[PDB]
RNA sequence: CUGACUGGGGCCUGUAGAGCACUGAUAGGGCUAGGGGGCCCACCAGCCUACCAAACCCUGUCAAACUCCGAAGGGUCCCAGGUGGAGCCUGGGAGUGAGGGCGCGAGCGAUAACGUCCGCGUCCGAGCGCGGGAACAACCGAGACCGCCAGCUAAGGCCCCCAAGUCUGGGCUAAGUGGUAAAGGAUGUGGCGCCGCGAAGACAGCCAUGGUCGAGUGGCGCCGCGCCGAAAAUGAUCGGGGCUUAAGCCCAGCGCCGAAGCUGCGGGUCUGGG
RNA sequence: CGCCUCCUAAAAGGUAACGGAGGCGCCCAAAGGUCCCCUCAGGCGGGACGGAAAUCCGCCGGAGAGCGCAAGGGUAGAAGG
RNA sequence: CGAUCAACGGAUAAAAGUUACCCCGGGGAUAACAGGCUGAUCUCCCCCGAGCGUCCACAGCGGCGGGGAGGUUUGGCACCUCGAUGUCGGCUCGUCGCAUCCUGGGGCUGAAGAAGGUCCCAAGGGUUGGGCUGUUCGCCCAUUAAAGCGGCACGCGAGCUG
RNA sequence: UCCCCCGUGCCCAUAGCGGCGUGGAACCACCCGUUCCCAUUCCGAACACGGAAGUGAAACGCGCCAGCGCCGAUGGUACUGGGCGGGCGACCGCCUGGGAGAGUAGGUCGGUGCGGGGGA
């Protein structure tokens, strides 16, 4: 439920792009690998609510709306700003990626393989001196655990 | 006061404060962190001064994460001695801190409590700092 | 301190003395080493201190064999 | 991991290949015995003999002596005289020893 | 013709960085060999711990004497360019064997010293010859054979002292900031943003959430240039006078001044070739 | 104050300080030559006296053992028994 | 074969002290004084606000820590001076700085008044006599509006003292 | 030229650990014995010899599996040779050439030479 505009890049220097308020990046899967860039403020507003969990649809100047997932954000250590973004392009095959957690500490994104059509949004867990393991997750239909069975959350 | 329990070597050479931070650059345990903006040797005394200030300001609640440790020995020659005759004696320990390093985190407190406690802690430190809150970028790492 | 420390030993000038493609005569020292950092290959002998020396005139050749080690050969003309 | 058999095979053969001769390699199964003459520089077999190809049947020590004669007779027609005997994992004794004497009696220099 | 330097090709290496596979160090949590007490009970054991802590699991870090990794470079050989006060060989004659500043990489020191000790380069030494930097061995420009009342430039400059623009266009500063300092503090000022509430009549004023009120307003972020923080000893001062849409700062242009550098003309001398 | 090992030492070699850490002034008649055979430390389970740890058995375990003495390099396809 | 010739490229087969009774040749290649660079030490000023103060962080205070200034102390360094730069205290004679001891002017006060406390402005003028000790310093006596702290080669021996 | 097996190499885990299935006609192994050659710091366990009653159970060979292990881009960054600047300092920017490590996508349950025996 998110959209963002991406523009192809060929040889413009990434430092030149960043001084213009842009964000260099790449998009790939097992079939394609294309260099892109996005507007920095536009990406930041989406990414704060669409983390590595939610799908971002990229609008290309070629008329293709590709549904992607963020796999990697490379930060500028000094300025605490993103310098590169990796976009994983979704397809018909199942994919492993991190879904959010809903509480009502140890982790904030539990990893499960899932199809793109059954991506869940909420994993509610009910909470002295004890601990909560990942083994106590609800595990809604459509996902398989991609972590160790005894992870503490 | 922190210091290593055991050391292979008692004395270390004065290295270099170059480059941005290597590790520990994103909030990982708490909700609000204090981030270094310039390099320095942070002494064990300054670390304890900052920690106690947050403890006092967090009456009852709060959990504090200290993400730096003073492992580097610090050496000083006695007063009124000339140069030479070997390296000086160990007088304390410091943590090498580079820009971008998250030094402290806090959890279990409201936003207002966290900002005031981290602000006071920064006044105990010899470098400029900033207060950050955990975001999507930290979770993406 | 200045009483406990202060000692060292002379430098030993170790290392490879002839590199790949150089022309050598029989007896030429090829490697000075401690242990078998390099192993004696074809037409190469090893002395009692792991020194590698050429057995015939020819051309030095270096070879890496993974888990079997690094070898030095001399290929005759 | 390696067994005593595998360690024995490597230890004997590494010594042989150091000399740079042609190695006479012997394999001894519970039934038969086989011999090859190998040039390690090129990695090819020059001549080979066995009791399986010659259909020799009898006392195994007697059988192995005739395999050595056949390999020796085969070797000299190709201009080979000087070899190194590679016993592999076998003790120089019994059937392996009989093949070596048979090869020596046939005119092989080792 | 072999040289410094350079091009191609092979081989050698463990620094920068990075990482945690080894050796040490190390934060939080989970699980628990063994610890402190404990309901106890010695007939016999489990259990309690918001007190430690082995291994193990998750998350998170550090290292001149750590390395599963690993550059840029550097070294060396071969071939090719390279004819230079280049190179190699033999012999005669030395001097020197107190160095120093600067830049980068380290140690020592207090990440003090116009400090000290090494590595790579440079300049002074021996260029206290020349131009700029107010003045000033080593900062910037540039290697002075001699003469000229010729020309072009370098660093640096073009308001007067003082040669050349009171030159042109856009913007900022009000502090004489420019023309000597930090943490920290502040409705200085200009520029951009993110949000909120706004004739579902808002902020301020006025009567007590309601009327009065009739165009905006309030909360944060960033950037440029300024303000305070700022007290020393003979008389002051940015070199001086003086300077405010500058003669300050930032961006962009055109022109000029400027050396013993380069050119022009004349002359001497060394080496090599006709 | 001579000698050996590591770091400093800037990935060839070399490189200083009253810089940072440690050793040597022996030894072995086999701890030497060669031939042949063999392969560790550790962990888990079982077993009279017998245990944290003696000797015995089974399983996993690639070098974390060993190599007379410091450190480094090397090394089980042995330089170890 | 005889070597702690171990000061380990090993002066002789064979060797310790002292000099304020001292001497010569040299060095500012190298110390003591003063200057200089530096500012660890020293003096002063800020930041933070735990906590004290009947209540109350900031009248007066300021845990643990942090940032500076000054160039009076003790040092570090060894840059001019060793073909000489006289070194403590006193006396005489001053002059300068202000982080101000008094006198003048102010804000705040946990300022009723009087007397104080603290900070700001202010360097014109002033800032006593004596006992002890070579003393600087300090203590003490009697006073006072007050009996300031520093610089000037720790000002001043071709001005004195010793 | 196809397939299976046996022996010996090379590349040096993309070749390995682990799981599952399969092979006895031939080969190989286990196997049957210990008079003989030879042997056990005791033991025919090992090494050795003489054989063919049995079995592919073990070992070995061959297949499928990406759980672990190993390999691993592109892009970006760190660092840096050379050239220039800024900052009181600790340190930091720009140009030109080079360019990791980690992470991601993904790959891998080997490839290949010589000889010998057998079948199609
Ligand atoms: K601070
Ligand atoms: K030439
Ligand atoms: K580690
Ligand atoms: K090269
Ligand atoms: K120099
Ligand atoms: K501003
Ligand atoms: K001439
Ligand atoms: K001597
Ligand atoms: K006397
Ligand atoms: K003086
Ligand atoms: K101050
Ligand atoms: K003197
Ligand atoms: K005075
Ligand atoms: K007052
Ligand atoms: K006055
Ligand atoms: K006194
Ligand atoms: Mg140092
Ligand atoms: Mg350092
Ligand atoms: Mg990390
Ligand atoms: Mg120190
Ligand atoms: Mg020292
Ligand atoms: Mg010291
Ligand atoms: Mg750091
Ligand atoms: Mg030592
Ligand atoms: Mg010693
Ligand atoms: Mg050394
Ligand atoms: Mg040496
Ligand atoms: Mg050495
Ligand atoms: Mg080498
Ligand atoms: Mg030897
Ligand atoms: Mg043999
Ligand atoms: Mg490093
Ligand atoms: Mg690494
Ligand atoms: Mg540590
Ligand atoms: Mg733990
Ligand atoms: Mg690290
Ligand atoms: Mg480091
Ligand atoms: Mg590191
Ligand atoms: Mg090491
Ligand atoms: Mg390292
Ligand atoms: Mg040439
Ligand atoms: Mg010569
Ligand atoms: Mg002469
Ligand atoms: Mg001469
Ligand atoms: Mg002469
Ligand atoms: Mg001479
Ligand atoms: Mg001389
Ligand atoms: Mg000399
Ligand atoms: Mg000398
Ligand atoms: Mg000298
Ligand atoms: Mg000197
Ligand atoms: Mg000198
Ligand atoms: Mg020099
Ligand atoms: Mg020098
Ligand atoms: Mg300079
Ligand atoms: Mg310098
Ligand atoms: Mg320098
Ligand atoms: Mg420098
Ligand atoms: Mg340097
Ligand atoms: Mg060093
Ligand atoms: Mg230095
Ligand atoms: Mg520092
Ligand atoms: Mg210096
Ligand atoms: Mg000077
Ligand atoms: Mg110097
Ligand atoms: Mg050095
Ligand atoms: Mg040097
Ligand atoms: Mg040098
Ligand atoms: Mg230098
Ligand atoms: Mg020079
Ligand atoms: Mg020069
Ligand atoms: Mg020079
Ligand atoms: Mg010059
Ligand atoms: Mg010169
Ligand atoms: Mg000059
Ligand atoms: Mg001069
Ligand atoms: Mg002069
Ligand atoms: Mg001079
Ligand atoms: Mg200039
Ligand atoms: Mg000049
Ligand atoms: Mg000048
Ligand atoms: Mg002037
Ligand atoms: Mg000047
Ligand atoms: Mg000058
Ligand atoms: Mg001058
Ligand atoms: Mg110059
Ligand atoms: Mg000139
Ligand atoms: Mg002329
Ligand atoms: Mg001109
Ligand atoms: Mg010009
Ligand atoms: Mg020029
Ligand atoms: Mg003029
Ligand atoms: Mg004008
Ligand atoms: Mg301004
Ligand atoms: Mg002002
Ligand atoms: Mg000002
Ligand atoms: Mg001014
Ligand atoms: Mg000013
Ligand atoms: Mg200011
Ligand atoms: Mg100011
Ligand atoms: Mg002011
Ligand atoms: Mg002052
Ligand atoms: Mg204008
Ligand atoms: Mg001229
Ligand atoms: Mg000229
Ligand atoms: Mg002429
Ligand atoms: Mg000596
Ligand atoms: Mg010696
Ligand atoms: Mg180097
Ligand atoms: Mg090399
Ligand atoms: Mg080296
Ligand atoms: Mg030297
Ligand atoms: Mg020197
Ligand atoms: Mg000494
Ligand atoms: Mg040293
Ligand atoms: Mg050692
Ligand atoms: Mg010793
Ligand atoms: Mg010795
Ligand atoms: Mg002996
Ligand atoms: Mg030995
Ligand atoms: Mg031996
Ligand atoms: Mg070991
Ligand atoms: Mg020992
Ligand atoms: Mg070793
Ligand atoms: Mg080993
Ligand atoms: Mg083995
Ligand atoms: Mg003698
Ligand atoms: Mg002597
Ligand atoms: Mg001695
Ligand atoms: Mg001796
Ligand atoms: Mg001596
Ligand atoms: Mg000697
Ligand atoms: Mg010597
Ligand atoms: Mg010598
Ligand atoms: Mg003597
Ligand atoms: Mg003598
Ligand atoms: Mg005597
Ligand atoms: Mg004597
Ligand atoms: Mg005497
Ligand atoms: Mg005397
Ligand atoms: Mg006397
Ligand atoms: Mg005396
Ligand atoms: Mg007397
Ligand atoms: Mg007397
Ligand atoms: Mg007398
Ligand atoms: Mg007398
Ligand atoms: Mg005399
Ligand atoms: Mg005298
Ligand atoms: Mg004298
Ligand atoms: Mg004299
Ligand atoms: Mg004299
Ligand atoms: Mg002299
Ligand atoms: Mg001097
Ligand atoms: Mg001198
Ligand atoms: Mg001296
Ligand atoms: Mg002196
Ligand atoms: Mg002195
Ligand atoms: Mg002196
Ligand atoms: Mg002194
Ligand atoms: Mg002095
Ligand atoms: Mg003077
Ligand atoms: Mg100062
Ligand atoms: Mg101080
Ligand atoms: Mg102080
Ligand atoms: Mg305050
Ligand atoms: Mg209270
Ligand atoms: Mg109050
Ligand atoms: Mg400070
Ligand atoms: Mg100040
Ligand atoms: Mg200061
Ligand atoms: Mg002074
Ligand atoms: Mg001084
Ligand atoms: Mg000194
Ligand atoms: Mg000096
Ligand atoms: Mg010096
Ligand atoms: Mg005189
Ligand atoms: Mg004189
Ligand atoms: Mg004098
Ligand atoms: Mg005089
Ligand atoms: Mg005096
Ligand atoms: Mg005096
Ligand atoms: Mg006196
Ligand atoms: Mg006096
Ligand atoms: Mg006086
Ligand atoms: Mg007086
Ligand atoms: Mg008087
Ligand atoms: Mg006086
Ligand atoms: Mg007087
Ligand atoms: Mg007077
Ligand atoms: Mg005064
Ligand atoms: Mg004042
Ligand atoms: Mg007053
Ligand atoms: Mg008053
Ligand atoms: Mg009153
Ligand atoms: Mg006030
Ligand atoms: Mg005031
Ligand atoms: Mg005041
Ligand atoms: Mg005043
Ligand atoms: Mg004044
Ligand atoms: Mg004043
Ligand atoms: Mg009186
Ligand atoms: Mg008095
Ligand atoms: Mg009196
Ligand atoms: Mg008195
Ligand atoms: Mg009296
Ligand atoms: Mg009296
Ligand atoms: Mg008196
Ligand atoms: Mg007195
Ligand atoms: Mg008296
Ligand atoms: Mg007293
Ligand atoms: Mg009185
Ligand atoms: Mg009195
Ligand atoms: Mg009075
Ligand atoms: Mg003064
Ligand atoms: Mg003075
Ligand atoms: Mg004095
Ligand atoms: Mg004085
Ligand atoms: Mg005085
Ligand atoms: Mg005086
Ligand atoms: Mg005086
Ligand atoms: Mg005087
Ligand atoms: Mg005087
Ligand atoms: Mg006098
Ligand atoms: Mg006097
Ligand atoms: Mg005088
Ligand atoms: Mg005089
Ligand atoms: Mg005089
Ligand atoms: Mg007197
Ligand atoms: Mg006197
Ligand atoms: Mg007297
Ligand atoms: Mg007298
Ligand atoms: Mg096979
Ligand atoms: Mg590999
Ligand atoms: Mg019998
Ligand atoms: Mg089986
Ligand atoms: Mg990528
Ligand atoms: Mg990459
Ligand atoms: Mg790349
Ligand atoms: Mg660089
Ligand atoms: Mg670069
Ligand atoms: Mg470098
Ligand atoms: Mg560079
Ligand atoms: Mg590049
Ligand atoms: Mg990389
Ligand atoms: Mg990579
Ligand atoms: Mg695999």
């Amino acid at each position: 439920e998110y959209r963002l505009k991406a523009y192809y890049r060929e040889g413009e220097k990434p430092s030149a792009l960043r001084r213009a308020g842009k964000l260099p990046g790449v998009m790939y899967n097992r079939h394609l690998n294309r260099k892109v860039y996005v507007d920095l403020v536009e990406f930041d507003k989406v990414f704060r609510q669409a983390s590595i969990h939610h799908v971002i649809v990229l609008e290309l100047p070629d008329g293709q709306s590709l549904p992607t997932l963020v796999r990697q954000v490379n930060l500028d250590k000094r300025r605490r700003r993103p310098e590169h973004v990796d976009f994983f392009v979704l397809s018909d095959e199942p994919v492993e990626m991190y879904v959010p957690l809903r509480f009502v500490e140890i982790h904030r994104d539990i990893l499960v393989k899932v199809s793109p059509r059954n991506i869940p949004e909420f994993i509610e867990v009910d909470v002295i001196g004890d601990s909560l393991h990942a083994s106590d997750l609800k595990l809604p239909p459509g996902v398989e655990l991609a972590v160790s069975p005894e992870e503490t959350i | 006061m922190l210091m290593p329990r055991r050391m292979k070597y008692r004395k270390q050479q004065r290295g270099r404060l170059k480059g941005a931070t290597k590790g520990g650059d994103y909030v990982a345990f708490g909700d609000y962190g204090l981030v270094a903006l310039e390099p320095a040797w942070i002494t064990a005394q300054q670390i304890e001064a900052a920690r106690v200030a947050m403890v006092r300001h967090f009456r009852r609640g709060g959990k504090i994460f200290i993400r730096i440790f003073p492992d580097k020995p610090y050496t000083k020659k006695p007063l009124e001695v000339r140069m030479g005759k070997g390296k000086g004696n160990v007088e304390g320990y410091v943590a090498v801190v580079k820009p971008g390093r998250v030094m402290f985190e806090v959890a279990g407190v409201t936003e207002e409590q966290a900002m005031e406690a981290l602000r006071i802690a920064g006044h105990k430190l010899p470098i400029k700092t900033k207060i950050v809150r955990r975001d999507a970028y930290d979770e993406a790492q | 301190g200045s009483t406990r420390n202060g000692r060292d030993s002379q430098a030993k000038r170790l290392g490879v003395k002839r590199y790949e493609g150089q022309v050598v005569r029989a007896g030429n020292i090829l490697v000075r080493q401690r242990g078998t950092r390099f192993k004696p290959g074809k037409n190469v002998g090893m002395g009692r201190d792991f020194t590698l020396f050429a057995l015939v005139d020819g051309v030095v050749e270096f070879q890496d064999r993974g888990r079997l080690g690094r070898y030095v050969h001399v290929r005759p003309l | 991991r390696l067994t005593a058999y595998e360690r024995r095979k490597f230890r004997v053969r590494n010594r042989i290949k150091r000399t740079g001769r042609l190695r006479l390699s012997v394999f001894r199964s519970l039934k038969h015995i086989y011999a090859q003459i190998i040039d390690d520089e090129k990695g090819v077999t020059l001549v080979s003999a066995s009791s399986l190809a010659l259909k020799l049947k009898g006392n195994k020590t007697e059988v192995a002596r005739q395999v050595g004669r056949a390999l020796a007779e085969k070797a000299l027609a190709l201009g080979i005289k000087q070899v190194a005997f590679d016993r592999g994992p076998y003790k120089y004794h019994g059937r392996v020893k009989a093949l070596a004497e048979g090869a020596r009696e046939g005119g092989l220099e080792f």
